[PDB]
This record gives C-alpha cells, structure tokens and sequence, in this order.
C-alpha cells in the first residue's frame, strides 16, 4: 500500500512528514514476511 | 501506405487526429477536422 | 507572466522539456495563494529530475481553487478539467483580478456545466453544442431549458472578495520511472567507479 | 488517460511464409499528449 | 431555504420521509464552503 516498494524512492521524493508513514507500511509488510518465513522454517526443522 | 487518422466523430463536430509519413519525416497533428469519406495522398511530379 | 490565460473548458497544456526547472523563481516572481503537492514534497523538487513536466494552465474562481485537488467532485472536476487520483505534481494558484478583471466583468472565460456525462481524466472538450438539459431534443442554436458553455462569470475587481479570478498552473509530471528530461538546479560531479 | 502511445518493429522474413511463427517484440516510439477521444480510425494510401 | 434558523441552544429537527432525495437540484441553489460527509461519499448519495 505504499507509493513504491523501493525505499530510496520514498526518501528521494517525500520528507519526514510523509516518508515516515510510507516506510511504516513497508516495515509492517516485510516484518510479516520474515515472521512467515521463520514460522515455516521452524515447522520444517521439526520435520528434519 | 503512409499513415493513419484516428478520432471519435471524423466530421469537424469534435477534435480528431491525423498522422502522415512522407519520403523523409512524419507529421502528427490534431485538429477539428472535416475529413473526406475516403482519405488518400495524391503525390505526383509537378513540372513547375 | 502570460498576458491572458486559457478558459478552463479549453485548458491549455504546454510541455516543459530539455531545461532546468528551478522553482525558486516561481514564488520570487509572484507571492502565490497556494503551492500544494501530491506524490512529492516541495523540499525535494530541487533533488530530482522529471521525465516530462507538463503545465496545464487555466483561470478559476476563488471558491473553486480547492476543487483542483485529486478525486474531488464539482462542476470543473466533473466536466472541464480533471486530474486522475494518482496525480503526481503540484498545483500553484494566485489571485489575478489586479491583471485579469474588468469593472463591468470579464465575459471571456466561458465554462461548461452541460455535458452528456462526467469527463475523463486529462480530456478537453470544445464541443459547444446545445446540450439537452430539457426533457426533449433541443435543436438549432437553442432549446427548452437547454444551454451551451455558461456565459462566463461577473469578474469585477472590488466585488469578488475571495471570489474573483485566480490564475492556476497544474504542473503534472512523473519521475524515477523513466529517462527524466527537465531536472532540478543541482549540478553534477565527476564520476567515480 | 489522454496519451496516445505507439510501438513498432521490422522483421526480415523469407519467401516461405508471411506473419510468421517466430518471436519479436515492439519497442516504443513516441508519446502524443493529444487529450482527445478516439473510437474509429482509417489507414492512408498514396496514389502518385 | 428558510426565513430564520432556531438558534443553536434550541436547534431544530425535521424528519424527511416517503420521498425521492435528489441532492442535485438543491445543492446548486445555495453555494457553500463546507460539504463534509462521515460514512458516505457525496458522489454516491444519489444511488443509495
Ligand atoms: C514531408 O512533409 C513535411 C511537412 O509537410 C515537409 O517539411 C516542410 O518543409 C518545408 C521546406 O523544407 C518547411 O518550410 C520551411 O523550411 C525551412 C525551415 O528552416 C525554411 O527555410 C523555409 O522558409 C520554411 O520556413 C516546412 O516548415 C516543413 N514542414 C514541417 C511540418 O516541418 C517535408 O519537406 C516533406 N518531405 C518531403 C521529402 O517532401
Ligand atoms: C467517446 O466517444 C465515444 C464514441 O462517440 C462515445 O460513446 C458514445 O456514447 C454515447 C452516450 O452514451 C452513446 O449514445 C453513443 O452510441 C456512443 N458511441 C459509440 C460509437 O459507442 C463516448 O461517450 C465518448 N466519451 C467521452 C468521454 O466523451
Ligand atoms: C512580466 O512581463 C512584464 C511585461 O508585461 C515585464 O515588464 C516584467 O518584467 C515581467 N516579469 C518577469 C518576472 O518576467
Ligand atoms: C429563500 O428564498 C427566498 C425566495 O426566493 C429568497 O428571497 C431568500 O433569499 C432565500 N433565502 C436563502 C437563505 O437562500
């Protein structure tokens, strides 16, 4: 839901009033991606 | 073949597009045109 | 600094290319009424380059200056001039009665509220036909409760407090998605590898 | 959204077959900011 | 369009019913600075 995925784009065209919220979404989505990845990896490790 | 015409009404009731290619360059133009029913280019040797 | 502007039904789009777009001169030229940006921050306009800057130019009434914002609704945004909801660029506006208004009224800025449907984004319609606003097929130059582009507005100088003509430029452009032409006033370095 | 966009290609093709089974992709050419409604069109022939 | 308004300490209330709520012929009669809506969009009011 951000204007771009590329974090440098947001930091090239938005300032602290706007860049901050745009980054937050990407933090919320990427942190969830890591959470999902580790969750699968812990479930696979239990099988291995 | 030398180009195209594009438009909504083709009879000067609105604006419409003309594209044309000749022996060295294109022209593109957009005018409220009154086109003919059968457009073509008469490209002949002029003695004068 | 044009002598006159286009009327908002026939809004004039001029292409900016192959040049340096320093915005400092725009407000040092004229103390604006507004300088509002979408998809960019005003501070960053100097640090970037724009693939194709485009200046839409028109005059608009003081009660309608805010109606130029993306996705909003109302006559000018419904029939004359519409920017898409993903608008990238900035809207600058300023008061112009000091250059642009007449003591009797400036009856040259025709604008239309009579169309078959809401207009599409970045479309210009010059079809000044007798729209059938009545319940019957109005035909000839007129008809029953039918009218073409409204006959402008009473642009009278001391009259329209916050309601006189404003001059508007909508700079529409995109950047960091393609080769960018017009850029900011920043000057390049030597290249190291 | 107002812009009229064009692409093109030139393929070298044999005496075997036209409009052929191979692969090629069109590069873009130029963008026209025309701001007008297109719904119909017609190509342009030359007659010397 | 009414002669005077019940002052805010004693604000008036009218229930409107069994009727077709076109907005279009009345929002245009009285130009206004504030047109805010809180669980609906002004563009959709006509179709609800
Ligand atoms: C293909 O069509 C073109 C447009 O119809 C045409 O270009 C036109 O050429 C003339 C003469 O070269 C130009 O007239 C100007 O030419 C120079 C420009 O510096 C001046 O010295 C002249 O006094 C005059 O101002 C037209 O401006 C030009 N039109 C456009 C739209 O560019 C081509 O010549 C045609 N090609 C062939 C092979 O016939
Ligand atoms: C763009 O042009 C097309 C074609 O003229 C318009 O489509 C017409 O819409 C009217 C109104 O609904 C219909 O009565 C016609 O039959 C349609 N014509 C065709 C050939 O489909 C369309 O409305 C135009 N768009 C805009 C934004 O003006
Ligand atoms: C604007 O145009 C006027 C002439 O109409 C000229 O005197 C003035 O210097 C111009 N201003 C700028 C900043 O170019
Ligand atoms: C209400 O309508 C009357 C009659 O047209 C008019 O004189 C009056 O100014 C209107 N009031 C408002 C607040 O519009």
């Amino acid at each position: 839901g951000a204007i771009s995925s590329v974090l440098n784009d947001i930091l090239s065209r938005l300032d602290k009033v706007e860049a901050e919220v745009q980054i937050d979404r990407l933090i919320t989505g990427r942190l969830q991606s890591l959470q999902t990845y580790v969750t699968q990896q812990l479930i696979r490790a239990a099988e291995i | 073949i030398r180009g195209w015409i594009f438009g909504t009404t083709l009879d000067s009731k609105t604006q419409s597009l003309l594209i044309v290619n000749n022996a060295t360059n294109v022209v593109i133009k957009v005018c409220e045109f009154q086109f003919c029913n059968d457009p073509f280019l008469d490209v002949y040797y002029h003695k004068n | 600094n044009a002598t006159r502007f286009a009327s908002v039904y026939a809004w004039n789009r001029k292409r900016i290319s192959n040049c340096v777009a320093d915005y400092s001169v725009l407000y040092n030229f004229a103390p604006f009424f507004a300088f509002k940006c979408y998809g960019v921050s005003p501070t960053k306009l100097n640090d970037l380059c724009f693939t194709n800057v485009y200046a839409d130019s028109f005059v608009i009434r003081g009660n309608e200056v805010s109606q130029i914002a993306p996705g909003q609704t109302g006559n000018i945004a419904d029939y004359n001039y519409k920017l898409p909801d993903d608008f990238t660029g900035c809207v600058i506006a300023w008061n112009s009665n000091k250059l642009d208004s007449k003591v009797g009224g400036n009856y040259n800025y025709l604008y239309r509220l009579f169309r078959k449907s809401n207009l599409k984004p970045f479309e210009r319609d010059i079809s000044t036909e007798i729209y059938q606003a009545g319940n019957k097929p109005c035909n000839g130059v007129a008809g029953f409760n039918c009218y073409f582009p409204l006959r402008s507005y009473g642009f009278r100088p001391t009259y329209g407090v916050g309601h006189q003509p404003y001059r508007v430029v909508v700079l529409s452009f995109e950047l960091l998605h393609a080769p960018a032409t017009v850029c900011g006033p920043k000057k390049s370095t030597n290249l190291v590898k | 959204d107002g812009y009229f966009k064009i692409y093109s290609k030139h393929t070298p093709i044999n005496l075997g077959r036209d409009l052929p089974q191979g692969f090629s992709a069109l590069e873009p050419l130029v963008d026209l900011p025309i701001g007008i409604n297109i719904t119909r069109f017609q190509t342009l022939l030359a007659l010397h």
